[PDB]
C-alpha cells in the first residue's frame, strides 16, 4: 500500500533553517513527483514545489525561491526539504503529498490520494463559501467553490488533528473507500459537494483543489 | 487507384473500389522485428481461417444467406453506399459483430455443407 | 427489397492499437564504417522510394501525450544501451585509493582545481606484480574521503568502460510497423499535438528521427513550419512540462579547448583502460555560444506565442534552474564522445512585459555518467584526443512553470525535461500507431 | 452444438454435425510460446497446401474422382456413418492413409486441371 | 513423375505435367532454422496472397481476361509450349514481369468483382 | 628463470572444458521450404561455370 | 546464550575479512551462519 512517512515537528526561532524528510513506499517511486504544501489554520493552503525522483527536477512556487531547497535519494526513496530564513508567516503543517493517478506510462500531480502524517511547524482564484456551516447528523451539507479557470477539481476532508483525506476528484468522482452519500456536481464555474445523511466522522473541514490553488475552506460541524 | 487506404474516408460503396489495395501490403533490437512479423501473419491467418469458415473462402466479396435483422441499426441500401464510411460504420454494428461472426460461422457453412451430405449418403 | 449480408476483405477500417515496431536506416548508414554506432547493424534497410498516402476527407484524433511509440523508443534505446556496453571492458579494479594533486598551472586560487592529477596502485597483466600509474580525472567524478580521493561512483554502482570502438553520435531511425498495421501522420500546418486532425496521410515508415538525448535545450532538435509551436499535456498545470518547437534553428558552437592526451594503461591480461594523459597547451574550460542576435530574436518568438494560452497582456520572467541533479539544472549532452553540462543562466536570464555578439556560457565535463537513472550501470566515457568542436541546431526547449502564483497574474518560466521521454515526444508527435481490421460485413440485395 | 470436438464419441455421420467448431479454435520462458506458436500455424498451413493440392482448397468437404479400394476395410455405407466413430474408423484406415493422399495429390488435380491445359492450348 | 523440379528442363508445355510435385514440399544454432522457417511461409503467403488477389485463389492453373502484348516477346502458341523451358521463358518475361502483375491484381478482380457490386445494389 | 603465458599482452583466457571433443562430426547442411540446393555430378567440373 | 552443551551450538558468530568498495582496504566484519551452512577445518 502507498505510505508517506514524514518526520516529527519542531520548534525553531526566526532567522534559522528548517530541514524535513519524508519516505515513500509501496510503489516505484522513479514514476511520479512529490509534492510540498503547507497548511496555516484559517488560512488558504499554500503549494511550495514539487520534485520528481527521477532526475531531481524541481518547480517551486515564486514565494519560496531563494529560500526553499529540494532534494531527494533514490536509493532509500526519501524525499527532503528545506527552507531559510524562518519568519512567523513560515508557520503551519507542512505535509508531503501524492497524485492518485501514477503509473510507468504517465501521471497526474494534482488528486492528492496520498499524504503524509505532517509535521507541525513553529517559529517565534478558487472563492469557497460558505465560510462556516453548523448542521445536524441526518442532513445533507452543500459546500461550493467557483472557478475561473477550469479543470479536474478535487474536494477534500480533514479531521480535528488529522491529515485530509482524498474524497472527490475531477468534479464528479468519488475515491477509495468514499461511500455513495458523498456526491459531486457542477454547473458552469461553480462546483458543489453534497453530503448526504451527516455523520460524526463527516465533521471538519473541507477544502476545494484546482491543481496548486485551494479554497479557503468550509468547517462542517455538529 | 489512390494507393493504402486510399478511399478512407470515401463512401462505403466507393470504398469498394479500393479493396485489393489494402490487402496487397498485409542478439536483441533483431528480435523487435521477428515477434512483431509472426503475429503479422497470425493477424492475417485468424482473418483467412474465418474467411474460410463462413460461405466465402475466396477472398474480397460473397454473398451469403442470413437476413439482416433491423435492431442491427436499420439503414437503408441507398443510405448506407452512398451516405457512410466504414469507419463509421464500423462503430454502430461494432456492437453486433461478434454475435453476426457466430451466425455466419455455425449456422451457414456447417448447415449448409451438410445439405450435401445428406445427398452424399 | 430484404437486405442480406455480404463479407468485405481488405477495407479500409483500423483501430486504434499498440504493436511492436522494428527499425529502418538509410543505407548511407551502413555504409560508412561506423564500427559501431549503437545496434543499427541489424537494422533494415530503408525504402529507397518514399511511399505516402494522403487520407482525403480522413479526421483522425492524435494523442502525443498517450503515445506509446514514445514508451517503446525509450526502452528501445535503454536495452541498447546496455547491449552496447555488455562486451566491453569492466572497471572492478580501478576503485584503488587515489593519491590527487592540482594540475599544472598557475592558479590565483578562484580557478578551484577542477581538474585532478590522480596517482594510485594498478593491476598488471600479471597477478604478483603492482602498478604505480597516475591519470586524470574531473572534480565531478572523484570525491575525497575524510589528499586522498576516490571514485564518485564507488558506493552507487559498479562500473564499465565504453568502448573505443563503438560511437554515441545520433544516426537518423525510421520506426516502422510490420504487416496488418499502418503509422498515421499529421500533416497540419498547426496541429497544437492533441485532438482531431484534417489533413491525415499513411506512411509505412517515419521520418529519420536522430535519438539525442539532452535535457533542456532540444539539441539537434527539429523545426516547426510556422508560428513556433507549443504543447502541453495540462498548460494550466504547472507540473506538466511543457514542449517547445522553433521555426527558426539556432545556431550554437559547442568546443572543448583542453587538446588531450590517451594514455592506454594495461589491466590486462586482454583489458586495457584508457586514461587521460597530460594536456598539452593551455589550461582552458569548456564552453558554448548562443548567436545574441538569433537568441534574442527567438525568445522573443516565442514569448509572443506564450500570450496565446497566459492572456493577451501579461508579464513573462526567464529564470534560471531552480536546483537538482547536475544533469537536469545543466544543459546536458554529446559531442564527439565527452559529456557536457553547461551553465544556462545567461538563456534563461530575461523579463518581458507588455511584449553583436555571442552569448557564452561555462561547460563542466564528466567522464562517470548515470543517465536515464540507470541503477547497477556506470559508464565511463573514454578521453578523446584532439580539440573537439561542433555546431548544432538549437531547435526547443523543455520548459517549466512556477506554481502558487494567484495574485500577481504573471509567469515565470525555467528550463526542466529531466525525464527523456519528453525528447523522443519532440519527433512523435505527429505519428501513432493503428490496426487494420479488413474484414467488414455489409448488407444489399444479394443472395446465392 | 457441443464445443470443440463435440461429437468426438458420436457416429461419424453425427460426427459431421460439428465440422466447423473444431476448425475455429485451431528473456527465456516467453520463447517458450513462440517456438510453438510457429508449429501451430506450421501444422495449420501443412494441413491447407495438402487441402489445396487435392480437388479441396474449399475447406470444410468436397468430392473427388477416386473409387475406393475393397482392401482399405471393405464396409458399407451404413456400417460407416451410422456404426463407427472417427477415432475408431481412423485407426483402421491409418495404414492405407499415405497412400490415399499420394492417389489424390498426383493422380487428380495434375491429371483433371490438365485435362483443361490441352483445352486452354 | 519425376520428383520435385523433375521437367525443368522439359518444355513448358512438358513442365506442366509437373506442376504439384514442387508445390508440395515447399541457445543459438536452433535459432537458426527458426529465423529461416519463417521466411519460408512468409515466402509461401506472399505467393498465396498474390495468388489469391488475381482471378485465380484456386492454386495451380486458372483463366484471366488479359491479353497478350506483342512487345512482350511475341511468340507463337506452339514455339512456347513446345520449344522452350520455364527457365529459358521467365529470363525473357522477367522485364514484364511487374508490369503484367499489376495488370492481374487491379484492372481484373478489381473491376471484375465490382460488377457484382453494381448487381448487388 | 622467470616466465610467463605467452597470451598476456594478447588477450584472457578459458580453458576448454573436458567434457566437449572438438573431434569432426559429419554435418548435413539443408535449405528450408521455398529453396533447393543444386549439385554436380559431373566425372571432372574444375569448380566454375555450367554444369551438364 | 546459556548452555549445558546439549545445544550443540548450531548457530555460529563468525567474523573474517572482506573486500570493501575500493580495492586497498580489508573489512573485519562480523555475521552469523547456521552450523549447517559451515565447516570446519583441521
Ligand atoms: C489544440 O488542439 C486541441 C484539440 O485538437 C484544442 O483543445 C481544446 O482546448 C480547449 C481549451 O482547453 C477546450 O475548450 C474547452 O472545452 C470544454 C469542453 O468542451 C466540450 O464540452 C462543452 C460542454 O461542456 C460540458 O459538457 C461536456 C459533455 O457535454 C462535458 O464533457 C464537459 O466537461 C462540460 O460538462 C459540464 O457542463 C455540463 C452542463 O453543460 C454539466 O452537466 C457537467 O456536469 C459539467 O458541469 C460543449 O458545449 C463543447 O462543444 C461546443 O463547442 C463546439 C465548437 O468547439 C460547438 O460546435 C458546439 O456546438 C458547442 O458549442 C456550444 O457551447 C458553447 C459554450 O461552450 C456556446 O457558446 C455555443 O453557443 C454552443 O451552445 C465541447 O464539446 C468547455 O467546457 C470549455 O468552455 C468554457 O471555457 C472557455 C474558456 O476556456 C470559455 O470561453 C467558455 O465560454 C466556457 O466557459 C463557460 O463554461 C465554464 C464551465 O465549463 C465556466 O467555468 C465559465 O465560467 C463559462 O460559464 C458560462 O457558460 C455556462 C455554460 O453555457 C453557463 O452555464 C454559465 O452561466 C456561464 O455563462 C472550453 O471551451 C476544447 O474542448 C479542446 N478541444 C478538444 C477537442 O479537446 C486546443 O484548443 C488547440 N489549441 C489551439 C491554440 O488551437
Ligand atoms: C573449368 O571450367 C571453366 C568454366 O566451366 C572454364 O573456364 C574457361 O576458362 C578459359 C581460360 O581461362 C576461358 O577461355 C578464354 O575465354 C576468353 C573469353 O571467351 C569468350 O569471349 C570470346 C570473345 O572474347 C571477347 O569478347 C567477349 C564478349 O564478346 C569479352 O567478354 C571478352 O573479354 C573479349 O573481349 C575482348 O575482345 C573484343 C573483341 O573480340 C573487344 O571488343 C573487347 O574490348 C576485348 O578486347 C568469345 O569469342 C568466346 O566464345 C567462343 O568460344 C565458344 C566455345 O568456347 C564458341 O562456341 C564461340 O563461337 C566462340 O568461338 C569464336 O571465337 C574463337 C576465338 O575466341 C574462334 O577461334 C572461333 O573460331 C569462333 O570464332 C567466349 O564467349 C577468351 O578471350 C580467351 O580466348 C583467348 O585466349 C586463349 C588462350 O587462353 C587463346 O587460345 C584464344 O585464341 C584467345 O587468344 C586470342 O585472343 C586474346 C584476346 O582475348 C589475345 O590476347 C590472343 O593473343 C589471341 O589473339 C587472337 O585472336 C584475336 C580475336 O580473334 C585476334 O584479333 C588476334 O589478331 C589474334 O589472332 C579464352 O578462350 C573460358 O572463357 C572460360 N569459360 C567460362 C565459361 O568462363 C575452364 O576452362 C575449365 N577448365 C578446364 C581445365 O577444363
Ligand atoms: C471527399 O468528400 C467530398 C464531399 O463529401 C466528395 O465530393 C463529392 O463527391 C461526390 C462523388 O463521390 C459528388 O457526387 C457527384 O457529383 C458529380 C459532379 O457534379 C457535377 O455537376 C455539378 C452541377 O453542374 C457541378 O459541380 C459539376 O459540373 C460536376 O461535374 C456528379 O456528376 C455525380 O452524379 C453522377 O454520378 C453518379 C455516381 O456517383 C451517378 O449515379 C449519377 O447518375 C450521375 O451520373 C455525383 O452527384 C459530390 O457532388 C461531391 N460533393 C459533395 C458531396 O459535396 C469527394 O469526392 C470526397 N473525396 C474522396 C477521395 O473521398
Ligand atoms: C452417446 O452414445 C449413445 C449410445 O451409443 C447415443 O445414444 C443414441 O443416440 C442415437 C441418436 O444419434 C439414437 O438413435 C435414435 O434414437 C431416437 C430416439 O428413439 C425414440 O424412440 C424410442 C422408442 O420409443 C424411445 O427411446 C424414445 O421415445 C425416443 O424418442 C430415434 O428417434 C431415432 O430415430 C429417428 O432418427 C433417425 C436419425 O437419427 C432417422 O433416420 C429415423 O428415421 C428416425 O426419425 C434414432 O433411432 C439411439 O437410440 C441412442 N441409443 C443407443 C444407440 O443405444 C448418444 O446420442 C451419444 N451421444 C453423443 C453426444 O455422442
Ligand atoms: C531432354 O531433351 C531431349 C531433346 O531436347 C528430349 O528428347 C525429345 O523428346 C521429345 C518428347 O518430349 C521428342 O518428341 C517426340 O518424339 C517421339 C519419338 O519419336 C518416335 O519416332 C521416331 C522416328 O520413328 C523414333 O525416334 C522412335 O521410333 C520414336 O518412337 C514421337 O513419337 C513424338 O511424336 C508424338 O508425340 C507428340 C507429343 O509430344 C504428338 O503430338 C504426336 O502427334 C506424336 O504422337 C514426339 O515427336 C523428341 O523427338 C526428342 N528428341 C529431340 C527433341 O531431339 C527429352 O525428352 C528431354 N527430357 C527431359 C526429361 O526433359
Ligand atoms: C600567476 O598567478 C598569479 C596569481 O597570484 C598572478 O599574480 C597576480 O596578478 C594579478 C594581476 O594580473 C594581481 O592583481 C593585481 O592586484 C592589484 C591590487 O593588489 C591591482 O592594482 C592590479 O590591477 C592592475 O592589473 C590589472 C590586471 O590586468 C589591470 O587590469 C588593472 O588595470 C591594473 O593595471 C591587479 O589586479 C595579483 O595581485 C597577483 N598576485 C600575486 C600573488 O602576485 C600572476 O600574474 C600569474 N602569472 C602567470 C604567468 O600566469
Ligand atoms: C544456564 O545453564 C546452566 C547449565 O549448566 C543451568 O544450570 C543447571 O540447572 C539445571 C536445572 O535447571 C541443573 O540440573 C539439576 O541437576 C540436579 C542433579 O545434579 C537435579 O537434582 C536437578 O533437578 C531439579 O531441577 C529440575 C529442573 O527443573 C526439576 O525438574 C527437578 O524436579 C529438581 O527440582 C536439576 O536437574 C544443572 O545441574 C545446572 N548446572 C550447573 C552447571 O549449575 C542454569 O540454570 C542456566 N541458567 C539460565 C539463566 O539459563
Ligand atoms: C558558429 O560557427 C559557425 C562556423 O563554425 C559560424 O558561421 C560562420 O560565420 C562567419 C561570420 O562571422 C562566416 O564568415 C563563416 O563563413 C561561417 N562559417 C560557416 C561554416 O558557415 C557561426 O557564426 C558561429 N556562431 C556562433 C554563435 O558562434
Ligand atoms: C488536461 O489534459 C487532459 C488529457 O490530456 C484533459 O482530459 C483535460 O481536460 C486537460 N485539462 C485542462 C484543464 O485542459
Ligand atoms: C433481432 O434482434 C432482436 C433484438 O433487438 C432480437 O430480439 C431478435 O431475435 C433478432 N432477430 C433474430 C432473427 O434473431
Ligand atoms: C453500443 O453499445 C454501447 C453500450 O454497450 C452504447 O453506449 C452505444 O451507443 C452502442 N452503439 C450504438 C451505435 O448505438
Ligand atoms: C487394391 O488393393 C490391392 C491390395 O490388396 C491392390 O493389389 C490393388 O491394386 C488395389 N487396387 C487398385 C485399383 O490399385
Ligand atoms: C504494349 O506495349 C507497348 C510498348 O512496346 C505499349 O506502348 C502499349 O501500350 C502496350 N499495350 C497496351 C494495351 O498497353
Amino acid at each position: 500500500q502507498v505510505r508517506l512517512s514524514q518526520s516529527g515537528g519542531q520548534m525553531k526561532k526566526p532567522g534559522e533553517s528548517m530541514r524535513l524528510s519524508c519516505r515513500a513506499s509501496g510503489y516505484e517511486f522513479l514514476n511520479c513527483p512529490i509534492n510540498w504544501i503547507r497548511l496555516a489554520p484559517g488560512r488558504r493552503p499554500e503549494w511550495m514545489g514539487w520534485l520528481k525522483p527521477r532526475g531531481g527536477a524541481v518547480n517551486y512556487a515564486r514565494k519560496f525561491q531563494g529560500r526553499v531547497t529540494m532534494t531527494r535519494d533514490v536509493y532509500s526513496d526519501t524525499a527532503f526539504l528545506e527552507l531559510r530564513s524562518l519568519t512567523s508567516d513560515d508557520t503551519a503543517v507542512y505535509f508531503c503529498t501524492r497524485g492518485k493517478y501514477c503509473t510507468a506510462r504517465d501521471y497526474y500531480n494534482w488528486d492528492f490520494e496520498h499524504w503524509g502524517r505532517g509535521a507541525p511547524v513553529t517559529v517565534s482564484v478558487l472563492t469557497q463559501s460558505p465560510a462556516t456551516l453548523s448542521l445536524s447528523p441526518g442532513e445533507t451539507a452543500i459546500i461550493s467553490c467557483r472557478t475561473s479557470q477550469s479543470g479536474s477539481l478535487a474536494w477534500y476532508q480533514q479531521r480535528p488533528g488529522q491529515a485530509p483525506r482524498l474524497v472527490i476528484y475531477s468534479g464528479s468522482t468519488r475515491a477509495a473507500g468514499i461511500p455513495d452519500r458523498f456526491s459531486g456536481s457542477r454547473w458552469g464555474a461553480d462546483y458543489n459537494l453534497s453530503i448526504s445523511n451527516l455523520e460524526s466522522g463527516d465533521f471538519g473541514v473541507y477544502y476545494c483543489q484546482q491543481y496548486e490553488f485551494f479554497g479557503q475552506g468550509t468547517k462542517v460541524q455538529v | 487507384f489512390l494507393g493504402f487506404l486510399g478511399a478512407a474516408g470515401s463512401t462505403m460503396g466507393a470504398a469498394s473500389m479500393t479493396l485489393t489495395v489494402q490487402a496487397r501490403n498485409l542478439t536483441v533490437w533483431g528480435i523487435k522485428q521477428l515477434q512483431a512479423r509472426v503475429l503479422a501473419v497470425e493477424r492475417y491467418l485468424r482473418d483467412q481461417q474465418l474467411l474460410g469458415i463462413w460461405g466465402c473462402s475466396g477472398k474480397l466479396i460473397c454473398c451469403t444467406n442470413v437476413p439482416w435483422n433491423s435492431s442491427w441499426s436499420n439503414r437503408n441500401l441507398s443510405e448506407i453506399w452512398d451516405n457512410m464510411t466504414w469507419l463509421q460504420w464500423d462503430k454502430e454494428i461494432s456492437n453486433y459483430t461478434q454475435i453476426i461472426y457466430g451466425l455466419l460461422e455455425e449456422s451457414q457453412n456447417q448447415q449448409e455443407k451438410n445439405e450435401q451430405d445428406l445427398l452424399a449418403l | 427489397e430484404n437486405l442480406w449480408v455480404t463479407v468485405y476483405y481488405g477495407v479500409p477500417v483500423w483501430k486504434d492499437a499498440e504493436t511492436t515496431l522494428f527499425c529502418a536506416s538509410d543505407a548511407k548508414a551502413y555504409e560508412t564504417e561506423k564500427h559501431n554506432v549503437w545496434a543499427t547493424h541489424a537494422c533494415v534497410p530503408t525504402d529507397p522510394n518514399p511511399q505516402e498516402i494522403h487520407l482525403e476527407n480522413v479526421t483522425e484524433e492524435f494523442n502525443m501525450w498517450k503515445n506509446n511509440m514514445v514508451e517503446q523508443m525509450h526502452t528501445d534505446i535503454i536495452s541498447l544501451w546496455d547491449q552496447s556496453l555488455k562486451p566491453c571492458v569492466k572497471l572492478t579494479p580501478l576503485c584503488v585509493t587515489l593519491q590527487c594533486t592540482n594540475v599544472t598551472n598557475n592558479i590565483t586560487d578562484d580557478m578551484r582545481g577542477e581538474l585532478k592529477n590522480c596517482s594510485f596502485n594498478m593491476t598488471t597483466e600479471l597477478r604478483d606484480k603492482k602498478q604505480k600509474v597516475y591519470s586524470l580525472f574531473y572534480r565531478l567524478d572523484v570525491v575525497q574521503i575524510n589528499k586522498e580521493y576516490r571514485l564518485i561512483n564507488c558506493n552507487t554502482s559498479a562500473i564499465t568502460q565504453a568502448c573505443p570502438k563503438v560511437s554515441f553520435e545520433p544516426i537518423p531511425i525510421h520506426y516502422c510497423a510490420p504487416a496488418g498495421f499502418a503509422i498515421l501522420k499529421c500533416k497540419d500546418k498547426k496541429f497544437n499535438g492533441t485532438g482531431p486532425c484534417p489533413s491525415v496521410s499513411t506512411v509505412q515508415c517515419t521520418h529519420g528521427i536522430k535519438p539525442v538525448v539532452s535535457t533542456q535545450l532540444l539539441l539537434n532538435g527539429s523545426l516547426a513550419e510556422e508560428e513556433v509551436m507549443i504543447r502541453s499535456e495540462n498548460i494550466t498545470n504547472n507540473a506538466k512540462n511543457i514542449l517547445v518547437q522553433f521555426n527558426t534553428p539556432v545556431q550554437i558552437n559547442c568546443t572543448r579547448p583542453n587538446n588531450n592526451t590517451r594514455k592506454s594503461i594495461r589491466i590486462g591480461p586482454g583489458q586495457a583502460f584508457y586514461a587521460t594523459g597530460d594536456i598539452i597547451g593551455d589550461i582552458r574550460q569548456a564552453h558554448c555560444n548562443v548567436s545574441k542576435a538569433t537568441w534574442n530574436e527567438t525568445l522573443g518568438k516565442v514569448v509572443k506565442q506564450l500570450r496565446k494560452h497566459f492572456g493577451n497582456n501579461t508579464i513573462i520572467r526567464f529564470a534560471n534552474s531552480s536546483g537538482g541533479d547536475l544533469e537536469v539544472t545543466t544543459h546536458s549532452f554529446n559531442c564527439g564522445g565527452e559529456f557536457f553540462y553547461c551553465n544556462t543562466s545567461g538563456l534563461f536570464n530575461s523579463t518581458w512585459i507588455s511584449n553583436n555578439d555571442s552569448i557564452t556560457l561555462p561547460c563542466r565535463i564528466k567522464q562517470i555518467i548515470n543517465m536515464w537513472q540507470r541503477i547497477g550501470q556506470a559508464m565511463y566515457a573514454p578521453p578523446i584526443q584532439g580539440v573537439i568542436r561542433c555546431v548544432s541546431n538549437i531547435t526547443g526547449l523543455i520548459l517549466t512553470r512556477d506554481g502558487g502564483a494567484n495574485n500577481t497574474s504573471t509567469e515565470t518560466f525555467r528550463p526542466g525535461g529531466g525525464d527523456m521521454r519528453d525528447n523522443w515526444r519532440s519527433e512523435l508527435y505527429k505519428y501513432k500507431v493503428v490496426k487494420i481490421e479488413p474484414l467488414g460485413v455489409a448488407p444489399t440485395r444479394c443472395k446465392r
